[PDB]
């Protein structure tokens, strides 16, 4: 950065047409040694200096130092990322990898702290297998893990660790049903924002919580959570999740109410839909648990 | 884990 705004500071220099005897005639403030050694950058130009050299300029300190900044073209990749569901689907989360890959060798340097905490939660949630073959949400996060048990509100990031959280808990049982509900419970609180990733990270782990409630055949607040997906569908129009909420209430109806009239009927839409949106991989999956649910 | 709950 040092001989990025010394080069900076003559190259304006040079537009103004300004020499450096003409910024100084008394040379008593800028000694004309000290701007000449900043030009070459390999002195620091201390921070009165800069408020000299702006003020002389003509231009304030801020516009032309606010201009490092991140390209557009990683948000691009990030949206490919996060708003193409897979669903598990083995080509589709090879991609996916190999996408981040190539994020990871394009972007590396420049993104905040945050943001590789992003990329590295969700990339274990994609290579992710089952329970028994891979390690626990604490062994690969314990810091973050006891901090998000303990928060209030969550963050994007927080929502993706607990997501991950999930996905070690299915088919699992032996497991802290208290540390379970708290977590469910300070989810349904958390209120929707604007931002588009916040409410996908929120869909992933109430689509999770809904998982594991039917699977371990518990069915406490299942009514609110459905209301916080369709909820977060409103308000972010995300209606090519829906279809997702349709197979919730689809086993919902079967398992706990015992009905197949209205268990058919929620699978019947959520196949319509897998169809107008054109996802063959989606169709014949969703479809595919409706057999396997003993349905036509 | 079942498909439908791998939004990513």
């Amino acid at each position: 950065i040092k001989d990025s705004i010394g080069l900076r500071i003559k190259t304006e220099r040079e537009c103004q047409q300004m020499s450096r005897e003409v910024l100084c005639l008394d040379g008593a403030e800028l000694t004309v040694r000290q701007l000449i050694r900043i030009e070459k950058g390999e002195s620091l130009p201390s921070l009165d200096k800069l408020s000299y050299i702006a003020k002389r300029l003509g231009k304030s300190m801020a516009d032309l130092l606010d201009h490092i900044e991140i390209p557009d073209t990683y948000y691009e990749m990030k949206n490919r990322l996060i708003k193409f569901p897979t669903y598990g689907d083995k080509e589709r989360v090879k991609q996916k990898l190999d996408l981040i890959e190539d994020v990871y060798n394009q972007f590396f340097d420049i993104l905040p702290e945050e943001e590789l905490l992003t990329l590295d939660i969700l990339e274990n949630i994609l290579s992710f297998t089952s329970w028994e073959e891979r390690p626990k949400v604490e062994e690969i996060y314990e810091d973050l893990f006891e901090q998000v048990k303990r928060k209030k509100k969550f963050s994007t990031n927080d929502l993706l660790v607990i997501d991950y959280y999930f996905y070690h808990l299915y088919g699992r049982k032996q497991y802290d049903k208290k540390i379970f509900d708290r977590i469910v419970d300070r989810v349904l609180k958390q209120n929707i924002p604007t931002d588009d990733a916040y409410n996908i990270a929120l869909f992933n782990d109430l689509m999770a919580i809904a998982g594991l409630k039917i699977s371990l055949e518990s069915f406490k607040d299942f009514l609110t959570v459905i209301d916080k997906l369709l909820a977060v569908i409103e308000k972010s129009q995300f209606h090519s999740y829906k279809p997702g909420v349709y197979i919730l209430e689809a086993k919902y109806e079967l398992i706990h109410n015992g009905n197949k009239k209205k268990a058919t009927e929620n699978y019947d839409k959520a196949i319509m839909f897998a169809s107008v949106l054109e996802d063959s991989v989606l169709e014949e999956k969703t479809r595919a648990e409706k057999a396997a649910d003993g349905l036509g | 884990v079942p498909f439908f709950m791998i939004y990513y």
